[PDB]
């Protein structure tokens, strides 16, 4: 969950 | 009180990852506008685009709410992919106009009922729009739609959850907190609030063909679905 992971920490 | 904070910090976060049908400016597409197609390519092109782009948003929404980035990286993911097309679902119906049958998406697109059906929702139309005139006559502020919102996510009974208990418990506070604004708001109406709480179970059954309709998109669509969409309903 590459992208969710980079969005829920940002 | 405290009530009163936690209510504003969500009227905030969904207020702030919202924009309203009032401040947005409508327009429309020609594409398939009046003939029911199985796909049209043009509209699931515009409709995927603006879902990646409302997915990023409802991520920033559930940041905002208390506790949510205290549970366990895991249980946000399992959270926010559970209640992914429960939200999005939500959030288009919040924009239906009765009189042209429409919905208004995020950046003013304005499709109607044929061109939803013809964007990707197919099978899904009918019940979609039957929730948006269900859900209209409620008359529901950004606090309200906020809040259901939460609760929708903030759900301790979803599958492969880490700590379900822990999730219970930050939802209770959710409950609370719209039980006691919405008989502040409609203090006439005391059906308000149990007839608000059945929508979840409306979207969640709406949500749970919506993942059917995923299955059988997948295979008209030309290529494959966005990364984005691919990781939250994959
Ligand atoms: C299940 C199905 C058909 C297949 C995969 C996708 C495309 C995720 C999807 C998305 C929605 C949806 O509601 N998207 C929204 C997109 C943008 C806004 C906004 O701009 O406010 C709101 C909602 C409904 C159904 C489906």
């Amino acid at each position: 969950h590459k992208i969710l992971h980079r969005l829920l920490q940002e | 009180p405290e009530v009163g904070e936690l209510i504003e910090k969500v009227r905030k976060a969904h207020q702030e990852t919202f924009p309203a049908l009032c401040q947005l400016g409508k327009y429309t597409t020609n594409n398939s506008s009046e003939q029911r197609v199985s796909l049209d390519i043009d509209l699931w092109d515009k409709f995927s685009e603006l879902s990646t782009k409302c997915i990023i948003k409802t991520v920033e929404f559930a940041k905002q709410l208390p506790g949510f980035t205290t549970l366990t990286i895991a249980d946000q993911i399992t959270l926010l992919k559970a209640a992914c097309l429960d939200i999005l679902i939500l959030r288009i119906c919040t924009r239906y106009t009765p009189e042209q049958d429409t919905m208004t998406f995020s950046d003013g697109l304005t499709l109607n009922r044929t061109q939803m059906h013809n964007a990707g929702f197919g099978p899904l139309t009918d019940l979609v729009f039957a929730f948006a005139n269900q859900l209209l006559p409620l008359e529901m502020d950004d606090a309200e739609t906020g809040l259901l919102s939460a609760i929708c996510l903030i759900c301790g009974d979803r599958q492969d959850l880490e700590q379900p208990d822990r999730v219970d418990m930050l939802q209770e506070p959710l409950l609370e907190a719209l039980k006691v604004y919405v008989r502040k708001r409609r203090p006439s109406r005391p059906h308000m609030f149990p007839k608000m709480l059945m929508k979840i179970t409306d979207l969640r059954s709406i949500s749970a063909k919506g993942a059917e309709r995923v299955i059988t998109l997948k295979m008209e669509i030309p290529g494959s679905m966005p990364p984005l969409i691919q990781e939250m309903l994959e």
